[PDB]
RNA sequence: CCCCAUGAACGAGGAAUUCCCAGUAAGUGCGGGUCAUAAGCUUGCGUUGAUUAAGUCCCUGCCCUUUGUACACACCGCCCG
RNA sequence: UCAGCCACCCGAGAUUGAGCAAUAACAGGUCUGUGAUGCCCUUAGAUGUCCGGGGCUGCACGCGCGCUACACUGACUGGCUC
RNA sequence: GCGCAAGACGGACCAGAGCGAAAGCAUUUGCCAAGAAUGUUUUCAUUAAUCAAGAACGAAAGUCGGAGGUUCGAAGACGAUCAGAUACCGUCGUAGUUCCGACCAUAAACGAUGCCGACCGGCGAUGCGGCGGCGUUAUUCCCAUGACCCGCCGGGCAGCUUCCGGGAAACCAAAGUCUUUGGGUUCCGGGGGGAGUAUGGUUGCAAAGCUGAAACUUAAAGGAAUUGACGGAAGGGCACCACC
RNA sequence: AGCGCCGUGGCGCAGUGGAAGCGCGCAGGGCUCAUAACCCUGAUGUCCUCGGAUCGAAACCGAGCGGCGCUACCA
């Protein structure tokens, strides 16, 4: 369903955002 | 008033105006002192809880919690620290040393009887009654419990010390204790050649194998910390890898290669918890065979090892004088071995047994029991044969398999965390339930046929013994 | 098949369920089929001969109308992580 | 006031019971009823046939049709007529 | 049953009715400024249509400060159902729901139909202003004015109807005036995925917003309508292999 | 340190004397095309031991064993 995988993407994209840091 | 274990009814999270009238009440009780450690124990931007508890006796007690940390408890009316609260701020309360023959009884929730205070270890400073005090002993420097006062201090000196003088509230080890919480070349191509080739010579650091410099000076890592080495081989005299592999080369340290993608490849010359548990196997003294342990001191019910079952009927062989004159590997049996160690049949036939065969018929006739230490605590001692973790499988509903995994908290583990671990590795729906027999004994079902992956889990991950685990061969596979 | 003996379970049958609307259920005997000797089966035949209904979709099963559908090897379908 | 439905009379009869049964289909049962068959196998110590014996009938167990009864409107014994 | 307090919310009246650029907007009374339509033999005399850059407002949730906490209530905690429910049901209940002050700029923000203009069949209704017209009423006669009643005119929200014509069809008096193709203008789509993702830029306190690829992958994905078959949908209908 | 409560099916429990059952479980089956649940049938123990009362009992006396709880604990 698309709302759902709009909120797993938002997910994936926050912890992306986590993962790389302007540190790195 | 905690010594039973007490279930929650509720957690309720205060509001600002009941939480500052709180702290006011905590203030008017403590010194002004409590507030300057508050903003410590209670900051403004944290959460502030208070957990709502039924008694076994109908009594309601209520447990401030901020931060995870019991604080203050109270019955309907003042607020009492936890002894945790008192061991980190010990200056809040005024205090009371107590004689050490109450100590044992003071850690069992009785009230400290007067009589305790006066005898020349114990002492006693000036406090009203109804006032809240730590009680201390002389040879320990902790507050081992947390009561009230139902006698002022001279009244209790004069009255030649009968009755209650301070009433028990809280104590070490108690079901509040329990719970604990709620929910350049010289220096750098020394420094750069000393630590790069120690961390080229040992394990992980590498030994002699083909490999990439890159990845070695990218390595600084040893025992999960960096070396603090951090340096640029740009550091060096060498403004190439391929010089620094032309100097490193020719000190009979390393040989050299060139990949045919370009790395620069060199082979060196050669030149929190644990896993811990504790097993022991124990004898357990049954009536029948009193009177053979009478001498060694050891009663029915008394748990013994085998060296210890050995020593006391070799020593009971030799004190009575047992042993056969021309052959020393020989015992006559007595009245008391033949009563407890030989069968019916043999009850008049067999007069003599070897060493081997009486220690085997004397360890055999014990009750089989066992002692676990599981490290940081004390052994505990169980009856009967060490209970293997049992792996169940079972068809249920409509043709839906379930596996149950029983007795592991026989071995320390929570069903808990290895129901979670199990929902991680399994990835399916798991859940924690009531357990037959015992009394509260738990086990952990698993939706489908996982057993393998319970042969990782055990076998792998906690290192147990095969000989704990049963039932692995009715599994899908081997895993 | 026939004569003597032997003479046992069985005291109107639990959940469930089958068949049936007038010369009908049901009792009863008879003929044919199979058959050298054979019907506790079957297929027909008469004889004695009712209680209750002339109604309804509750159960079950299938029919038609409207409706929705991402199914059409057709819900034992298709399909999402 | 149309089909037809209900009561009664006149009557042997105001409902006799079966057979045959459409367009379609089922991947229903049928190599074992066919000198009706496409294949496969067997083909001379034959999966052929005839001969002589055994077996489909076996018995701790379930599930099915069906018979017989559990008695006084009955069983037995004679007697009378379909 | 009597009183008291607090915070929310304005039932019925309420409609295919009104008002607003859109979000949205219903207790009384006053104050403050707007606004469409209508009326006009008033005035200016082309001042106008649409809009990159740039600006104003922008539901809910969300975020910061403050006040406030009745109801409801994500999180959480139990109790059940269940093979399993961290779910539907139920008891409790944090943030939030409310007000004030700063952010956010996104919705199936939908008439899924850009805006200005011209033309093209009827028919009843309605809302607002105007015009005209017998007759009733506010008691009995005269004019006002209001309520119904019968029409006409101009805007509106809609409706019904039709071989106007469209259209793949559902349907549409606009989605009509389209191979007989040109009234003016802005935004914008180019098989399906990959993806509204990666990256850079930019706005924000944060969550995010705006701008926005490729490598690769794939013969379809899709829209209307038509017969089927199915439905734990709504209707009827039959049968002692359904029941009474 | 005691008092009570317990010591009855595999699992928990009833049983106010002629003397063993209730519920789950387990072997079966009925419902449905079939299984699961659902229903219906089969079955399931010296009643802690020792000694005693009692015409005769898990049901009543004591000696204990253990384990429960319960306490109130003057250590």
């Amino acid at each position: 369903r698309a709302k759902w995988r709009k909120k797993r993407m938002r997910r994936l994209k926050r912890k992306r955002r986590k993962m790389r840091q302007r540190s790195k | 008033m905690f010594a039973k274990a007490f279930r929650v009814k509720s957690n309720t999270a205060i509001k600002g105006s009941d939480r500052r009238k709180l702290r006011a009440d905590v203030t008017t009780a403590f010194p002004t002192l409590g507030t300057d450690q508050v903003s410590e124990l209670v900051p403004g931007k944290e959460e502030l809880n208070i957990v709502k508890l039924y008694a076994h006796k109908g009594d309601a007690v209520t447990v401030y919690v901020s931060g995870g940390n019991p604080i203050l408890f109270e019955l309907e009316k003042n607020l009492y620290p936890t002894v945790y609260t008192l061991w980190s701020y010990p200056d809040l309360l005024p205090t009371f040393t107590t004689w050490p023959l109450v100590l044992e009884k003071l850690v069992g929730g009785a009230d400290l009887m007067l009589p305790g205070l006066v005898m020349p270890p114990a002492g006693l400073p000036q406090v009203q009654k109804g006032d809240l005090c730590a009680i201390s002993l002389v040879g320990n420097r902790a507050p081992v419990a947390i009561g009230v006062a139902a006698m002022s201090t001279a009244e209790m000196l004069t009255s030649g010390l009968k009755g209650r003088g301070f009433s028990v509230l809280h104590t070490y080890q108690d079901h509040l204790w329990r719970s604990g919480n709620k929910s350049l070349q010289e220096q750098m191509d020394e420094l750069l050649q000393q630590c790069f080739l120690h961390a080229l010579k040992c394990r992980v650091k590498k030994a002699d194998l083909p490999l990439l410099t890159s990845t070695f000076l990218g390595s600084h890592m040893f025992s999960c910390c960096p070396e603090g080495r951090q340096l640029d081989i740009k550091k060096s005299s060498y403004k190439k890898l391929s010089k620094f592999l032309q100097q490193m080369q020719q000190e009979q340290i390393i040989q050299v290669k060139e990949l045919s993608k370009g790395v620069e490849s060199i082979v060196a010359v050669d030149w929190q918890p644990y896993h811990p548990p504790d097993i022991k196997p124990l004898y357990c003294v049954p009536a029948s065979m009193t009177l053979l342990f009478q001498e060694s001191g050891h009663k029915k019910g008394s748990f013994l090892e085998g060296s210890e079952v050995r020593t006391i009927v070799i020593n009971y062989a030799k004190k009575n004088d047992l042993v056969d004159a021309d052959n020393k590997n020989l015992v006559r049996l007595d009245p008391i071995l033949c009563d407890c160690i030989l069968e019916k049949n043999e009850q008049h036939t067999v007069m003599k047994l070897p060493w081997d065969s009486l220690l085997t018929r004397c360890l055999e006739k014990l009750q089989p029991a066992y002692q676990v230490t599981l490290p940081g605590q004390e052994p505990i001692v169980k009856k009967g044969r060490i209970c293997p973790i049992d792996i169940t499988l079972a068809q249920r509903a409509s043709n839906k398999k379930v596996t149950v995994v029983r007795n592991l908290e026989a071995y320390g583990l929570d069903p808990y965390s290895v129901a979670a671990i199990l929902q991680q590795r399994c990835q399916a729906s798991t859940t924690v339930n009531p357990a037959p027999g015992a009394k509260d004994s738990l086990q952990v079902q698993i939706q489908g046929n996982q057993v393998h992956h319970l042969g990782w889990l055990l076998l792998e991950e906690y290192q147990l013994p095969r000989k704990h685990i049963q039932g692995l061969e009715k599994a899908l596979k081997p895993g």
